[PDB]
């Protein structure tokens, strides 16, 4: 089993969409690195009724899975300089399965 | 515990004398720390933790629970230039 | 002296009491010698500490600190119970996840309580033991036949 | 008398009763049931312990109809003048007068023999209607009372101190969570239901181990509610600690549950110690090495120290109950596994002489574990309700509607994500809980 993602450069107010190729009672979401900070939490969907954002990105960012197609993606609109980060995708379901991160660096135009 | 090191002067220092915990070190004026390495236990699972990279010695920290106290063995010694 | 820690797991009433007794042995549970027991296997003496929590089965969220404890597991179901049988692998995949390990010392036990007809094919015990790579044993709690065997077969898989 | 016309009478003898050995007053091994009867109503001299041990575990053995059918045989002595008067004055007197302390012992502390079947009530009232005499025609009047009493389904001795309270203000239900009440009340309020049901199981719901059967609903239901009540603390201790993402907050709460544990071995709540002791060792728990690393080392002592009880087959556990004075709560589980073994690691009917008795050494051992239980469910806990705090635990419901497996492995997987495997690196989480994370303490006024 895998885990991919979809995403690249983009500048500001933009409207960059992620993706996640997984390749049941688990839960799945987004990091992202910031160059010389820690790794952070941005999302999840625990199936188990709705999904919890960071603060950071509350009403930007938005989260969702299409079962059908075994994909996740993290909609990023309303970007800003400060998420300039590699970006994760995660999915818990009895080992932690990470990815690679796809880069997204954002410029002010 | 027995903790007896070999080589002489990359060292060695396994051990024998059952804990799930377990932080085995190197040791090495007034000495202090120069190597700590995890073996088996929690989401500390293998983390490595270095000083700055002269008569080394030998760690074991033993620990049953991840909030019981420790029982630390030093080694012999092994100073080398 | 080599001490070995056996944890016995499974469900209510398939005689993983009856099989401890009927290693160490009026019984009585209070005291130490209940529990432990020097016995030679393969030559070699050791000293069997034997964990048996019937009982406290309902005790649900106790089970990840008893099994804890323990360094071999026999994995007991009983043969006229098929519920039992098929809610060995969470036995087996509970004790994976606490000792941390996919691969840790068990062994497969079949109890015969005599009571009703037997209601799970040996064949399908092997085979299920097979795949999770462990030896199967079938024991009978009222003739003593291969309650030995399973402990010491256990000691053996932890050796 | 006779050897037919009346059974009791067939003389003692290797086939019919043991005893035990090591001093002058006999106690049974084993026995026919009609011998086991005869020594439960002797003329020679009264033995209320057996008497005792006897209606607590005779269900196993004897069904109770049978039971008061033969306490009945055992009245109607026969009759073979001299010394025939000595047959009334030193016989039949004591034992119909043992028999009525039976019927009475028996209908006024294993009541729920007659709850449970109304035609044994029938007969028994019918059986003390035939009783006259005026030797007797007073312990008729004492039975009938009893009989009558039973059909009709706080006064603290001292001050109880004051009623800590921390964020949460009185009345504020909305509020009350693990960190916003008071640490102290907390420990408290669930010592003080954890009693009250430890307090109700009764040894109707363990002889015969029957909690472990098909029937354990309509036969446990008091200590199963107390199994099932600590279950959900230890779940939800668990569901606090990894559900809190963020690493600060986290260790603030593992920190106030590891308080409560304090209060909790102050209060000689046994089954709250261990509550919090298997929350602790749980798989998502225990793997959380980041977040012990920063527990004050007091601390990390006070949680060690409840550890260790359980460890050696509760050793130290065990130890330390039979030292401490009560009010006290201790854990069921070690009564549960006894009464088992017992059971199931000594025959039913001990054979000798090619004929079975009845192991009455066995339902001793039985009778002794539910006496002991018995003795620490007397003296209650000088404490006050704060019945809008037992209504938040009384409701816990950590679980949801999912089902064992579901949730068991959510709580794993939280574990996961809140602190990754060696490789992948500690990620760090929002905030959570809006108010300050600082212990009131544990110490009162």
């Amino acid at each position: 089993q895998l885990v991919e993602s979809g995403g690249g450069l983009v500048q500001a107010e933009g409207s960059l969409r992620l993706s996640c190729l997984v390749s049941r009672s688990n839960l799945m979401g987004w990091y992202r690195q910031a160059p010389g900070k820690q790794r952070e939490f941005v999302a999840r969907i625990n199936p188990t009724g709705s999904a919890n954002y960071a603060d950071s990105v509350r009403g930007r960012f938005t989260i969702s899975k299409d079962n059908s197609k075994k994909t996740l993606y993290l909609q990023m609109g309303s970007l800003q300089p400060e998420d300039t980060a590699v970006y994760y995708c995660r999915l818990i379901q009895n080992r932690d399965y990470w990815g690679q991160g796809t880069q997204v660096t954002v410029s002010s135009h | 515990v027995q903790l007896v090191e070999s080589g002489g002067g990359r060292l060695s220092c396994a051990a024998s004398g059952i804990l799930p915990i377990n932080v085995m070190g190197w040791y090495r004026s007034q000495r202090e720390l120069v190597a700590t390495i995890v073996t088996s236990g929690g989401s500390t699972a293998g983390n490595t933790n270095y000083v700055d990279s002269a008569v080394y010695y030998c760690n074991l920290k033993t620990r049953r629970a991840p909030w019981a106290t420790p029982n630390n063995y030093w080694g012999q010694g092994t100073q080398v230039t | 002296m080599t001490e070995y820690k056996l944890v016995v797991v499974g469900a209510v009433g398939v005689g993983k009491s009856a099989l401890t007794i009927q290693l160490i042995q009026e019984y009585d549970p209070t005291i130490e010698d209940s529990y432990r027991k020097q016995v030679v296997i393969d030559g070699e003496t050791c000293l069997l500490d034997i964990l048996d929590t019937a009982g406290q089965e309902e005790y649900s969220a106790m089970r990840d600190q008893y099994m804890r404890t323990g360094e071999g597991f026999l994995c007991v179901f009983a043969i006229n119970n098929t519920k039992s049988f098929e809610d060995i692998h969470h036995y087996r995949e509970q004790i994976k996840r606490v000792k941390d390990s996919e691969d840790v010392p068990m062994v497969l036990v079949g109890n015969k309580c005599d009571l009703p007809s037997r209601t799970v094919d040996t064949k399908q015990a092997q085979d299920l033991a097979r795949s999770y790579g462990i030896p199967f044993i079938e024991t009978s709690a009222k003739t003593r036949q291969g309650v030995d065997d399973a402990f010491y077969t256990l000691v053996r898989e932890i050796r | 008398p006779s050897a037919d016309v009346y059974r009791f009478a067939e003389p003692d003898s290797e086939e019919n009763i043991i005893f035990e050995e090591n001093a002058g007053i006999p106690i049974i091994k084993a026995g026919t049931v009609i011998k086991l009867i005869e020594r439960l109503t002797y003329h020679m001299y009264a033995d209320p312990n057996f008497v005792r041990t006897f209606l607590t575990t005779y269900r196993s053995f004897c069904k109770p109809q049978e039971l008061l059918s033969l306490i009945i045989e055992r009245f109607e002595i026969p009759e073979p003048s001299a010394e025939l008067k000595r047959f009334r004055k030193e016989y039949i007197q004591p034992v119909q007068l043992r028999v009525l302390n039976v019927c009475r012992h028996w209908v006024e502390h294993h009541f729920y023999d007659f709850e449970r079947d109304a035609y044994l009530l029938q007969r028994m009232e019918e059986f003390i209607g035939t009783v006259r005499g005026k030797a007797m025609k007073k312990w008729v009047e004492s039975i009938t009372k009893i009989i009558q009493r039973k059909k009709i389904a706080i006064t603290f001795q001292s001050s109880p101190p004051t009623v800590e309270w921390h964020i949460s203000r009185p009345g504020h239900i909305e509020t009350f969570d693990l960190l916003t009440l008071h640490p102290i009340e907390i420990a408290r309020q669930l010592t003080l239901l954890e009693s009250d049901l430890y307090r109700a199981v009764q040894p109707s719901e363990l002889v015969g181990s029957v909690w472990t059967k098909e029937d354990k609903e309509i036969n446990s239901p008091n200590l199963l509610k107390m199994i099932r009540h600590t279950t959900n603390l230890t779940l939800w201790f668990e569901k606090c600690i990894v559900e809190t993402e963020n690493l600060e907050e986290r260790v603030a709460v593992v920190s106030r549950i590891i308080e409560i544990l304090q209060v909790f071995q102050e209060l000689n709540n046994f089954n709250g110690v261990l509550e919090v002791v298997s929350a602790m060792n749980s798989s998502p728990v225990y793997r959380l090495d980041h977040t012990f690393e920063q527990i004050p080392s007091r601390q990390k002592k006070i949680l060690e120290e409840a550890h260790e009880l359980s460890e050696d087959h509760y050793k130290k556990y065990l130890a330390k109950l039979r030292s401490i004075n009560p009010p006290c709560v201790p854990f069921f589980g070690i009564y549960l596994t006894n009464i088992l073994k017992t059971e199931e690691g000594n025959p039913e009917v001990l054979k000798r002489h090619g004929k079975e008795l009845i192991n009455f050494s066995k339902r001793r051992k039985v009778a002794e574990i539910t006496g002991e239980i018995q003795q620490y469910q007397n003296q209650p806990y000088c404490l006050r309700v704060e019945s809008d705090i037992k209504r938040f635990f009384e409701n816990l419901n950590p679980m949801g509607n999912s089902m064992e497996k579901e949730f068991t492995d959510y709580l794993f997987n939280k574990s996961l994500e809140i602190e990754p495997r060696n490789p992948k690196p500690l990620p760090r989480f929002p905030k959570k809980y809006s108010y300050p994370l600082k212990s009131p303490g544990v110490r009162p006024s």
